């Protein structure tokens, strides 16, 4: 039930939620933007994915 | 005391016969934690007898289900009481709402 | 470099319990972490004197009462646990408290020492409802920090008591709740400084800017294993 | 290994037998004394032996081998 | 009647407020409802059941 | 007495000695399963929110 | 006054970026505290070199393409953004690359001198079509702390540059990942002491464990205004 909310919660998106449409080169720097509060947990971006 | 409660812990409290409950009122002469007397006023005082009640609290004793039971005076020296009003607290009340 | 270094600037004191730290200039993002490391050193690591244990004259146990005393020994522990003192010198002492007649007792009534402080006098911790009632009692505490349950002080110390010896829980910690919240400072050329205000609610027995001083010295203290061993 | 015992069953060919084999090993390498074959690493008796059938050491054919070899020579050593 | 009673003690209509991590200190995503609430010390110790 | 000895000892007895844990009723196979210890301060048994 | 000072027990470097180290044991509640500042002034304040505009004949922006190269511009940007250069003597470097014929471009191909270093000459940009195509363009390498993204950079520069320049997101800070976990520390009379264990990836031109004492510095000297 907790494990299942938290994955629910955090692989969604939202139309205009934060730094939105920006590219990123790895899950890694996506990691560093939302810890750091520049980037919202549900946005809509572009990730280089291995 | 619950903050959010119903009403009828005034009722079960006194109810319940585990707080010490004024037969008559009167204005309390003298407590202790153990025991309280009232000096009762004049219109309930029969023309016999002294008229002056007596009020002796269990202290710590052993339940059924090995809890402790005790009274404490929830009331002051030299303030007025009534007739049923409550006078010691129970092992679970306060001023005499049921406070589980 | 470009780094701006935090100055303690203004105490502001609400009252004898309120207080008002303000730290500036703050680069960005460093309001938050410090604010947040000195909040969680604060309300964890500040040293304080506590009441340990109570010698009641004529008492053998706290599950008993006393002719007099309007409530019981259980009340008199609780009322003692709540009690704000300072000490200067030493680390250990004993408190002694005599009173005798019908009214409250207070904090005032303790024999004061000239190496303690006691922050609330006001503050009542008996009550007597006979004239003849009398009640005398040793007070003993000690410094340290934390909180301290009745089971490690006896399982620690292997001498014996003598029965009467009560023993009561020590919370050590004089700091009862801090908050913080982060500004913009105003500096002519940078307007992207940030400034941040401590505010600090405790008992007595601490002055707001050495407890902030303590913190920041233990926060270093811990940081030294990181400067230069790896 | 130490956390599961999936490599053990290709060595071995079965799971009911893989805790017999173990046992067996650990009997005469706990009571026994003899060294085990497989390195300690600060682990326990009955773990060194599904580590050494991880890597495959020993097996039932030759398990029965070097214990008719000592009481051959032993009996040589008496007569 | 709530919602009266929590205008009149100074506190939000919708009975939620905004609380902040005690570990990491920062300000979680959406509003997290907090208020005063009776609870019960039950009977089932776990030194009785130990 | 619980002298630091005792201590000492337990944590390495207890270490790859793998205890069963058992909830009734056990409506089926599942119901038994084995785990390894770790030793706590407390009273109560933790057990792994997975299972 | 009695606090516990840690034993650091050892550092595991799975590779020269890859590194983790562990310390025990600590005051309970210090764990959380330390790995939360140690971990915002990784992401926040790690003063590095970076990226942060390239100028690219033959574009006009970001959707425009440059035709010879199998790769969009975009994945131009994201292959410059993840460059680790190493600036010694000066502290603005303006780079200029040229490269042709058939076979992916390098960082190794661009124009150097002797005060920057890269530490993979071999990190690929793009790959070429033909032969008769010509990679050409200048880069800018600016000196600073942190993480700037061009979001907050357009407005920033109100200057009207001209129409060409792309804006790179700046990672000035070495650390690529920080990640830090509190376990249970063990003291036969103290069970109440935790652990910390921290992780931490970084690009190069730094050691991973002189990272962490980068940061134990600047935090330390950043207290030091109130030790006494």
């Amino acid at each position: 039930q907790d494990v299942v909310l938290g994955l629910y919660y955090m692989t969604r998106d939202c139309v205009n939620a934060k730094g939105e449409g920006m590219v990123l080169t790895g899950p890694k720097e996506a990691e560093r933007l939302y810890r750091s509060g520049l980037a919202s947990l549900h946005a809509r971006v572009k990730v280089r994915i291995t | 005391k619950p903050l959010v409660g119903t009403g009828m812990e005034r009722a079960v409290a006194v109810d319940s016969g585990v707080t010490a409950v004024a037969k008559r009122g009167g204005v309390v002469q003298y407590v202790d934690a153990s025991r309280i007397v009232i000096k009762v006023n004049e219109d309930e005082m029969y023309p016999g007898e002294a008229g002056i009640d007596i009020y002796n609290l269990t202290k710590y004793t052993r339940s059924n289900q090995n809890t402790c039971i005790n009274q404490m005076p929830c009331v002051s020296l030299g303030e007025p009481v009534e007739r049923g009003d409550v006078l010691a607290d129970g092992p679970s009340t306060d001023l005499g709402e049921l406070a589980l | 470099t470009e780094f701006l270094k935090p100055r303690l600037v203004d105490i502001e004191q609400v009252s004898s319990t309120h207080a008002k730290v303000t730290l500036e200039p703050l680069e960005r993002g460093f309001g938050h972490t410090l604010g947040n490391a000195l909040r969680r050193i604060l309300l964890s690591s500040m040293p304080g004197c506590a009441v340990t244990e109570v010698e009641i004259d004529g008492v053998l146990h706290e599950y008993s009462t006393k002719e007099g005393v309007q409530e019981d020994i259980l009340e008199i522990l609780l009322n003692l646990k709540g009690l704000a003192v300072r000490v200067q010198g030493k680390d250990e002492v004993i408190l002694t408290l005599n009173k005798s007649g019908i009214g409250p007792v207070t904090a005032a009534d303790i024999t004061h020492d000239g190496d303690v402080e006691i922050v609330k006098p006001q503050h009542v911790i008996c009550h007597l409802t006979d004239e003849n009632a009398s009640i005398s009692m040793r007070i003993k505490v000690q410094r340290g920090r934390g909180y301290v349950p009745a089971s490690t002080r006896i399982h620690s110390e292997e001498d014996e008591r003598p029965i009467g010896r009560l023993l009561v829980d020590a919370c050590y910690s004089p700091v009862e709740r801090i908050a913080y919240n982060v500004e913009a400072a105003r500096v002519e050329q940078r307007t992207d400084l940030d400034k941040l205000v401590i505010e600090m609610e405790t008992n007595g027995t601490i002055d707001p800017e050495e407890a902030i001083r303590r913190a920041a010295t233990i926060l270093a203290e811990q940081l030294e294993a990181f400067v230069d061993l790896r | 290994a130490r956390v599961t015992v999936q490599d053990a069953v290709e060595k071995i060919g079965n799971r009911f037998d893989l805790v017999l084999v173990a046992a067996r090993r650990a009997r005469q390498m706990q009571v026994g004394g003899k060294d085990p074959l497989v390195p300690e690493e600060n682990d326990k008796t009955t773990v060194i032996a599904l580590r050494e059938i991880e890597e495959g050491l020993i097996n039932n054919q030759i398990l029965d081998v070097r214990e008719r070899q000592e009481q051959q020579e032993q009996e040589a050593a008496e007569l | 009647e709530i919602k009266e009673l929590l205008k009149l003690g100074d506190l939000p209509t919708s009975g939620q407020i905004r609380l902040y991590d005690g570990r990491t200190g920062e300000q979680f995503e959406r509003p997290v409802t907090v208020g005063y609430m009776y609870m019960l010390k039950l009977n089932h110790l776990v030194d009785d059941k130990m | 007495r619980e002298e630091a000895v005792v201590w000492d000892i337990l944590d390495e007895v207890i270490r790859e000695h793998p205890v069963l844990l058992n909830r009734a009723p056990t409506l089926h196979r599942l119901g038994i399963q084995a785990f390894e210890p770790v030793l706590i301060e407390g009273k109560a048994i933790q057990l792994h929110p997975l299972v």
